[PDB]
């Protein structure tokens, strides 16, 4: 099953600028049932 | 250019996301790390002498390949990028002086702060403690669309400025998911936790995805409209921690170069939440941990914001919120730095 990805577990989460290069944001959802 | 400060940016923002994954481990981390550099490269404008030059080597700066104006310069001309109009993405940065109605500040910081940063200045009364709370915290509110409420939690009486930054990014997905196909479904937090999410599903597109040969995870790089991108890093299960320990700016740059390539663009079948997450930190109990000990000691001199008294470090706060769903990601985040006497 090489073609599917279930984020079903905890993951990171890196938003980047491309104009920039910046990581604007960074983090990890180790359980999305917390606000 | 801004492409001089980007490797002390990214250098920052994983020292500081390590510091805070080792600390508190099995917990939601959320933070714009660009918001926190900004907010403290504004800052040292205000120091002088070893104070001035610890901030920006806290931060990442090697001062012997950059000048201070390197720097400065370079922030300028992110923030001026980031702030210019896109079609399916709105970010916007911003930055604020609150300062004591009373006090005499120096010119030069003032003029400094608006040059580069385009710092907006207000005036409050200090003393007026809830008055002064409500005043930054509603701006702040405000300028991230609702999202960041709160910043400032606690505000000393003998508190004489507070800087702030913000930072408010809403853009859309190139490839969104149809709401219709969102159903509940497990996510395994660990072992023995298992809660319900919202499980957004695409399967007709391709996408950019890797499997890591070297590494337990795979990578997912979902391209917003507009200048932006996200990458969903899915460690194997139990693996978190050994991606963590590797989770660098060449590591990031490792998997960008691989997503260059158009072998790993195929069909996907892609499961990811519809989820919203947040991120709440106490900068001045955990910078000094990040190479930041003389701005939160008696020894600090940031006598380049007044020459009226002698000036400290206060509280320092960052907040951050992250919400993804089937039509794209909206992300906010603020800064404070109070400054006392
Ligand atoms: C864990 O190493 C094995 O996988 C490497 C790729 O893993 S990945 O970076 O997660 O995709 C593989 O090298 C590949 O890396 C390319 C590159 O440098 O960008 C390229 O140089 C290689 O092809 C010439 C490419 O090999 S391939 O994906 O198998 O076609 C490693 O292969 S290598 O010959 O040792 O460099 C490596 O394979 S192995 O030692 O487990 O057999
Ligand atoms: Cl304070
Ligand atoms: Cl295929
Ligand atoms: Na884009």
């Amino acid at each position: 099953n090489r073609h599917i990805l279930r984020f079903n577990r905890p993951f990171l989460v890196v938003i980047f600028s491309t104009s920039t290069q910046s990581v604007l944001f960074l983090g990890k959802v180790v359980d999305p049932t917390k606000p | 250019g801004s492409l001089k400060i980007a490797p002390a940016n990214a250098d920052f923002a994983f020292r500081f996301y390590y510091l805070i994954a080792s600390e508190t481990p099995g917990k939601n981390i959320f933070f714009s790390p660009l918001s926190i550099s900004a907010a403290y490269a504004m800052l040292s404008l205000g120091a002088c002498s070893h104070s001035r030059s610890q901030i920006l080597e806290g931060l990442g700066f090697n001062l012997t390949e950059l000048s201070e104006s390197d720097v400065h310069r370079g922030f300028q001309h992110l923030l001026h990028t980031l702030n210019l109009p896109g079609h399916g993405l709105e970010t916007r940065v911003g930055s604020a002086l609150f300062l004591s109605h009373n006090l005499k500040f120096l010119a030069k910081f003032l003029n400094d702060t608006m040059a580069v940063y385009e710092a907006k200045l207000f005036h409050t009364n200090f003393y007026d403690t809830v008055g002064t709370i409500q005043l930054i915290n509603d701006h702040v509110k405000k300028e991230t669309r609702g999202k960041i409420v709160d910043l400032v939690s606690e505000l000393k009486k003998d508190v004489l400025m507070v800087l702030v930054n913000y930072i408010y990014f809403k853009a859309l997905w190139e490839k969104p998911f149809i709401s219709s196909r969102t159903t509940p479904k497990d996510f395994y937090v660990d072992e023995n936790t298992t809660v319900r999410v919202p499980m957004m599903l695409q399967d007709q597109e391709h996408h950019w995805y890797l499997h890591d040969r070297y590494l337990p995870c795979s990578v997912l790089r979902m391209d917003y409209k507009g200048d932006a991108t996200v990458f969903f890093i899915l460690p194997n299960q139990g693996k978190m921690r050994e991606i963590e320990e590797v989770l660098t700016p060449e590591m990031l740059m490792r998997w960008n170069n691989l997503l260059r390539k158009r072998n790993f663009y195929k069909k996907l079948e892609l499961h990811l939440p519809k989820f919203s997450i947040s991120g709440s930190y106490v900068l001045d109990q955990i910078l000094p941990r990040l190479g930041f000990t003389d701005l939160f000691s008696k020894w600090a001199d940031l006598s380049g914001i007044t020459k009226q008294q002698k000036l400290e470090a206060s509280k320092s706060f960052h907040k951050a919120t992250l919400d993804v769903d089937e039509a794209g990601t909206e992300a906010a985040a603020a800064t404070s730095f109070a400054i006392k006497f």
